[PDB]
């Protein structure tokens, strides 16, 4: 093994805990707020 | 290309067979 | 469906008719030959901590 | 009661320490100077499990000749608690106690010494007995001794950087790197190589980092950590540098070089120089890493950060940047950073490339929130230069048009890069083959 | 001006943190930087006229003539057959003859007026001879490793 | 002495080639004898 | 086939109350009220008040207490006469009784404690599947991962070490719903589909929402082949729909593409799925991923086509398709490319052999990698 020393390992300082530590993939697009696809659809019927 | 790997996993094998066998021969030796 | 190999070109009206080999069997024996030596190098990883 | 036990402990790390010092005197014995690095390999563990104890004991049995360094050495040591039981342990027996040892097994000795020492919060003290150990080391000729100083070298760097004293021991570090690159040993080459760029970077001699790796040649047969170092740093260096791609290619293999289960701070410290990295050229850093464990609360500010990036809001970047703003300045990317805030419209560009095949560049000027569409314009003629979208612009319509997609197999690359992977695997098996031993004629 | 911009940063990283936010004289360069960068070029082609002293008038022209040749340069490897609003206007020259010096200097081959074809072709190398001589090459040195003992 | 350092380094270059060579033709026998 | 224990409408109830928009419905509310006072869960009450800032009615708590310990001591004594004399059989009823009388009162602790003495005192492999199977239930209404992982596990054991097929089946549908609940769809669709046939676990929801839940796993997880095969020519899984016109359509809307009508069911269906407390968590990720399926299945079958034709077919205006191609293009997903000028969708199919060159250099460049490591670390 070779350990390195040299690059110190991140402060546990603050440590919070896991907000939700959800499994299941991740994945980019969770993270984008849409406005509810049935809302959207409705919306689009309406300006047709 | 696909027989070249085969033939680098092979003699990796012999390798690890080779230097397993050489080390238990000394352990014993000693 | 697959029924015959064709596509669709809208708006010019137009229906496309090919014949396509799509799969080499070349190719995917190589992949699957891959995926299982690999498998066998972490076998072998693991015989090797007898090295150390 | 943990006395006991911590004897024990000790008796059994004595006996470990012998099997290395056997091991280095068969290599010498043998003219493999590659033993060696078997005993240099526990060096971590037996610097974790070195003791007082185990080090006055260890030195009173392997010192009976030349009993100069004994003195040396001793009095930094602390004297066994009126210890009553002790065994006076004797590894050299009548010829061996009498005949001088070897300098390589001296030189382990005083590496161990100088750890511990290090270890504990006491670094004067360390930086003496290192530079008696180098003096011994410079004095000395050796293969295996110059094995054994590579890893000196390293603990010597250790300690001076924790005196703040870095600077003095760059020229040292200059000197001993021309002496190994004259004498032909890679392992020496590597470590110092790794050591000055270390140095370099510490004040943000840049320049002089970069002319140093230019002009020199890192050793092929260096070891997987050593080989993560200098990719590291050649990566931060390009990085600095306008040399992005090079950047991520050279940290891409840092960070598959580094050792798979340690190394947990290096590995951080390339990731997040990955993502702000790939962010500047435009990309999308993969999600899998923000997840993982041991990277799990260290990236969460480059995790918003692309964030940010990708749904490009500058009320957004601003937030996060004023609120991790020091932490990016303790990691060292918040240049990077900065540059990113400016460069960030290039991602977006890059995903209306991934996206359409035609677009107007009034489209693209409100695709980009941007002003009135010849900025849209100069923006996407700017990208097109440096290479990041492969589109054609034409405003005697106005729109942009990618290029199409070349049938890459008809094309002669498939062999180049097949011919190579061909060539490592024959490699592999040469070597492979050459490195059997059949030891029984011995 | 020189469009050395890696010495640039790396010599920007040399000095401290806030002074690179905070003095008024090295803002002027960073900011420069920063539009360059973001390609906005009309922003610094009317930055010029602010100085935080007047020494930096010098190289500002510098700066505006080397801004003016990377604009050219992104516009030919870019771009197919001219247009861009004609020429002048988008390399900001007052004059519309005031480019035509320039367009000599460079290879632009002056078709109709503020009309030039930058090439994009580069040939289009669509020449192919097979390469035997190296992949014989190649394949015997594989059957050479092959065959040879080890 | 004098050109003493110059014989010392020439000797330990044809000593480390020659103790390489050694090993490769101690496998090389070892594989000729099987 | 087993007891409703715990009660997961109880915990469907309490998840569209903790909904922000259904916390003020009434008749939620009064049908939770009733069933925790039929059932007399002390425990589920006060933490159920504590949750919703909810004002303690006193004046039956007080009763419900003096009952909830009135028949603990029940249990208890006969529990104390059973060890007294009997040996086992009785012993055993007793502490099932005692642990399922805690759990329909809702003390988690306590009840997990018992479960855990009664299966250790337990020798039959039914009745500690049974016990394991409370437990898996238990976490479920819970969503104790952690617990309901371990009980997994152990009934896996059990049932390798040997089993009742019946049994089996019951561990299959709770296999399933634990991974609709952790978003694995593709084995929920597996599981489901190989138990629409073999359904007995009553205790965990009703048999047309099983079917339910079985179609909506499957059109997200099966390719139109096997959608074709099992689902839509399943002729238990259209027996049941013949009863539910509007999954039905959700379906057939999808297989004959229909997409407008898809669209509409994908709308409704959204609604449900936020609602129901199971699928909740990934209420979003089905709806994208069934927007993607349908774009894919529209483009697999056209070289060229035209975003107002893509409109007209999904019933939608220009804009919003060409946001959500745009969207998913970037991602990855679709295969296409979007040219505005002249309002073409031109499609971009990979070639396999190109395709499969990619991936020999990706894999190849990872077990070389491995094999260098190897090598290395053989002598060091």
């Amino acid at each position: 093994d070779d350990e390195f020393e040299e690059f110190p390992a991140e402060d546990w300082a603050g440590l919070d805990e896991d907000e939700d530590a959800h499994v299941w993939e991740d994945n980019w697009d969770d993270d984008n707020v849409e406005d509810d696809f049935s809302n959207q659809l409705r919306a689009e019927l309406e300006k047709h | 290309y696909l027989a070249s790997l085969i033939r680098s996993v092979v003699a990796l094998h012999n390798l690890i067979n080779n230097k397993i066998a050489n080390r238990d021969a000394e352990k014993k030796e000693g | 469906d697959k029924k015959f190999h064709g596509i669709l070109d809208q708006g010019e009206g137009v229906l496309i008719i090919f014949d396509e080999p799509p799969v080499d069997k070349t190719y995917e024996a190589a992949l699957e030959t891959i995926q299982n030596m690999s498998k066998v190098v972490d076998s072998l990883y693991n015989k090797a901590k007898k090295l150390t | 009661a943990a006395e006991h036990s911590q004897r024990e402990l000790d008796t059994v790390t004595l006996e470990d320490i012998k099997e290395h010092v056997k091991q280095l005197e068969k290599a010498v014995s043998g003219k493999e100077p590659r033993f060696v690095l078997r005993a240099l390999r526990m060096l971590p563990s037996t610097s974790r499990r070195l003791n007082h104890y185990v080090l006055y004991k260890a030195v009173q049995g392997f010192f009976t000749s030349n009993n100069a360094t004994r003195d040396f050495l001793l009095p930094f040591l602390e004297e066994p608690m009126d210890t009553e039981a002790d065994l006076q342990f004797r590894p050299r027996t009548g010829k061996a106690a009498s005949t001088p040892l070897l300098p390589e097994v001296e030189a382990y000795l005083q590496l161990l010494v100088v750890i511990f020492m290090m270890n504990s919060k006491r670094y004067k003290e360390a930086q003496k007995i290192s530079d008696d150990l180098m003096q011994k080391i410079s004095t000395q000729n050796r293969r295996a001794l110059d094995l054994v100083a590579a890893k000196c070298y390293y603990y010597h760097a250790r300690v001076y950087e924790f005196l703040d004293k870095l600077d003095v021991v760059r020229s040292f570090l200059h000197a001993r790197l021309r002496t190994a690159t004259l004498r032909h040993d890679a392992d020496g080459q590597a470590t110092l190589l790794n050591l000055l760029l270390r140095n370099y970077l510490h004040y943000s001699l840049y320049d002089q980092a970069e002319k140093l790796v230019s002009k020199s040649v890192f050793p092929e047969q260096a070891n997987n950590n050593e080989w993560a170092r200098y990719l590291y740093y050649t990566g931060r260096i390009k990085a600095i540098q306008l040399e992005y791609s090079e950047a991520r290619r050279t940290m891409t293999n840092a960070l598959r070089k580094a050792p798979q289960h340690t190394a947990v701070g290096f590995k951080q410290t390339v990731h997040k120089l990955l993502i702000v990295v790939e962010l500047l050229l435009g990309e999308i850093p993969d999600r899998l890493q923000f997840r993982q464990p041991s990277l799990k609360r260290s990236l969460m500010p480059y995790f918003l950060l692309t964030q940010a990036v990708r749904t490009g809001n500058l009320a957004k970047f601003n937030q996060v940047l004023d609120q991790f703003g020091e932490k990016f300045q303790a990691d060292g990317t918040y240049t990077l950073i900065i540059r990113l805030r400016h460069n960030v419209i290039k991602t977006g560009v890059r995903m209306i490339s991934l996206s359409y095949s035609r677009i107007s560049l009034a489209d693209i000027a409100q695709k980009l929130q941007l002003d009135s569409p010849e900025d849209a314009e100069f923006i996407v003629a700017k990208a097109i230069r440096d290479g990041v979208i492969e589109a054609s612009i034409n405003h005697e319509k106005g729109y942009v048009q990618s290029k199409e997609m070349i049938d890459i197999y008809s094309t002669r690359e498939p062999q180049l890069a097949f011919h190579q992977r061909i060539s490592f695997c024959l490699d592999i098996h040469n070597m492979s083959v050459k490195a059997m031993r059949f030891p029984p004629k011995s | 001006s020189q469009n050395r911009v890696a010495e640039f940063h790396t010599e920007l990283e040399r000095l401290p943190a806030k002074d690179i936010q905070t003095n008024v004289y090295i803002k002027h360069p960073v900011s420069l930087e920063q539009y360059l960068m973001e390609g906005s070029y009309n922003k610094v082609f009317l930055a010029k006229g602010n100085i935080p002293a007047e020494s930096y008038t010098f190289f500002i022209d510098i700066l505006l003539d080397t801004i003016r040749d990377e604009i050219a340069g992104c516009i030919e490897k870019a771009y197919e057959k001219i247009l861009f609003t004609e020429a002048t206007r988008i390399l900001f020259f007052n004059t519309p003859k005031k480019m035509t010096d320039y367009a000599k200097k460079r290879g632009w081959v002056l078709g109709p007026n503020n009309y030039y074809s930058f090439a994009s072709q580069q040939q289009k190398p669509e020449d192919t001879t097979i390469p035997s001589t190296e992949l014989a090459k190649q394949v015997i040195e594989y059957a050479r490793q092959l065959e040879m003992i080890v | 002495s004098g050109l003493r350092q110059y014989y010392l380094s020439k000797i330990e270059e044809l000593q480390l080639i020659v103790n390489d060579k050694s090993q490769n033709l101690r496998r090389l026998q070892a594989q000729r004898n099987e | 086939g087993l007891p409703k224990n715990p009660d997961l409408r109880i915990a469907q109830l309490r998840f569209l109350l903790s909904l922000p928009e259904h916390r003020g419905d009434a008749a939620v509310r009064d049908e939770l009220m009733a069933a925790v006072r039929d059932n007399n869960m002390a425990p589920y009450y006060e933490a159920l008040c504590k949750s919703l800032d909810w004002q303690i009615d006193v004046d039956l708590l007080n009763k419900m207490k003096k009952a909830n310990e009135d028949e603990l001591k029940r249990l208890d004594e006969e529990l104390e006469d059973a060890e007294k004399n009997l040996g086992e059989s009785e012993i055993r009823d007793a502490m099932m009784a005692k642990a399922e009388y805690l759990c329909r009162i809702g003390d988690k602790e306590g009840a997990l404690t018992a479960f855990r003495k009664t299966y250790d005192k337990t020798v039959a492999l039914g009745h500690r599947l049974d016990i394991v199977f409370y437990l898996l239930r238990i976490g479920l209404f819970y969503m104790d991962n952690d617990l309901i992982t371990r009980n997994t596990e152990k009934a896996k054991s059990l049932i390798e070490e040997g089993g009742d097929w019946d049994r089996r089946n019951r561990l299959k549908v709770y296999q399933g719903l634990y991974c609709v609940a952790i978003r694995d769809f593709k084995q929920a669709a597996e599981l489901f589909l190989d138990t629409v046939s073999t359904f007995t676990s009553y205790e965990l929801m009703d048999y047309k929402t099983f079917v339910t839940y079985t179609v909506y796993v499957s059109m997200i997880a099966l390719e139109r082949p096997d959608l074709r095969e099992k689902v839509i020519k399943g002729a238990e899984i259209l027996e049941v729909l013949h009863s539910l016109p509007a999954v039905r359509q959700y379906l057939f809307s999808l297989y004959e593409c229909r997409y407008s009508v898809f669209f509409q069911s994908l709308a409704v269906v959204e609604q449900e799925m936020k609602k129901d407390w199971l699928f909740a968590p990934h209420y979003r990720y089905y709806v994208r991923e069934m927007r993607i399926h349908a774009y894919s299945q529209l483009l697999e079958s056209y070289r060229s086509l035209t975003l107002g034709y893509m409109a007209e077919a999904f019933g939608v205006g220009v804009e919003f398709i060409d946001q959500e191609l745009s969207r998913f293009i970037a991602a990855g997903r679709l295969h296409c490319k979007i040219d505005k000028v002249n309002e073409i969708v031109e499609t971009n199919r990979p070639d396999s052999k190109n395709w499969q060159y990619q991936e020999t250099i990706k894999k190849g460049d990872l077990l070389l990698n491995r094999v260098q490591k190897l090598s290395r670390v053989i002598n060091m």
